[PDB]
C-alpha cells in the first residue's frame, strides 16, 4: 500500500520539471557540479544539491513530506549564496527556483496536506502489522 | 565561475 | 517541406541528439551561454554557438550541406578555444563534440553526399524552369 507516497511523488517530479527546471535559462542548475569544470567547487561546498539530483531522489521516495523535499531544494539556494554571494547572478536563479516551488506547493497545499497523512497512516497499519 | 573566461 | 532536405536535416539532428549531446558532461555545451551568469561572454565572442541552436537551425533547414553544418559545429570549439583557452577542460568536451561529429558524418557519407547533391540540382532547376516559363 504505497498509492499515496506514488501519487505524492509524482506531484513533487511534476513541480521539478515542469515549474522549477522551467525557471528561465537555469540550466546550471539542472545537474551536479563536476569540480573538472569548477575545481574549487568542493572546497567550499559541503553537500552539493541540483534538479536532476531531486528527481533521482523522488524516483526512489526519498521524501515522505514536504519538509525533506524542502531540505534538498533550499540547499540549492544555500550553495549559491556561499559559493557565488547573495547578489550574483547564479543566486538570484536559485531564489526564483526556490520560490516557484513554495509557490507551487502552496497552490497544491490541502492535497499535499491529505496526501502526507494517508502516507503516514499506511505505515502505521503496516507497523501494526508487521509489529504482531 | 570556476574555469570559464580563461582564455 | 522538401523530402530530400526533410531527410538532410533528419540525418544532422540524429548525429546532434544520438552522438554529440550523449559526450559525456556536454551539458554546457547544449544551451547558449546566459548572459547574465557570464556577461564578458557576449562581448567577447562574436559568434556564439550551441548545440540547442544547431537543433533550431536543423529544424529550420538552414544546412544544405555537411559543410554549413561543420562550419557551426567548429565553431563551438572554436569559441571555448578563445573564451577558455585552448587546454582547458571545458575545450577538452568541445573537442570530443567536434570529434564525434565528424566520425559521425563519415559513417552517413554516400547517403549525405548524394542528398546534397539532389538538393543543390533541384535549386538550380527550379530556377532554370522559372526561365522557360
Ligand atoms: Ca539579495
Amino acid at each position: 500500500d504505497d498509492d499515496d507516497q506514488v501519487a505524492f511523488s509524482f506531484i513533487l517530479d511534476n513541480i521539478v520539471t515542469q515549474k522549477m527546471m522551467a525557471v528561465p535559462d537555469s540550466w546550471p542548475f539542472h545537474h551536479p557540479v563536476n569540480k573538472k569544470f569548477v575545481p574549487d567547487y568542493y572546497k567550499v561546498i559541503v553537500n552539493p544539491m541540483d534538479l536532476e539530483t531531486i528527481r533521482k531522489n523522488i524516483s526512489k521516495h526519498k521524501y515522505q513530506s514536504r519538509e525533506s523535499f524542502l531540505d534538498d531544494v533550499n540547499l540549492i539556494l544555500a550553495n549559491s549564496v556561499k559559493y557565488n554571494g547573495p547578489e550574483s547572478q547564479y543566486t538570484k536563479t536559485a531564489q526564483e527556483i526556490v520560490n516557484v516551488c513554495y509557490q507551487t506547493l502552496t497552490e497544491y497545499d490541502e492535497h499535499l496536506t491529505q496526501l502526507e497523512k494517508d502516507i503516514c497512516t499506511a505505515k502505521e497499519a503496516a507497523l501494526e502489522e508487521a509489529e504482531l | 565561475k570556476g574555469g570559464k573566461g580563461l582564455g
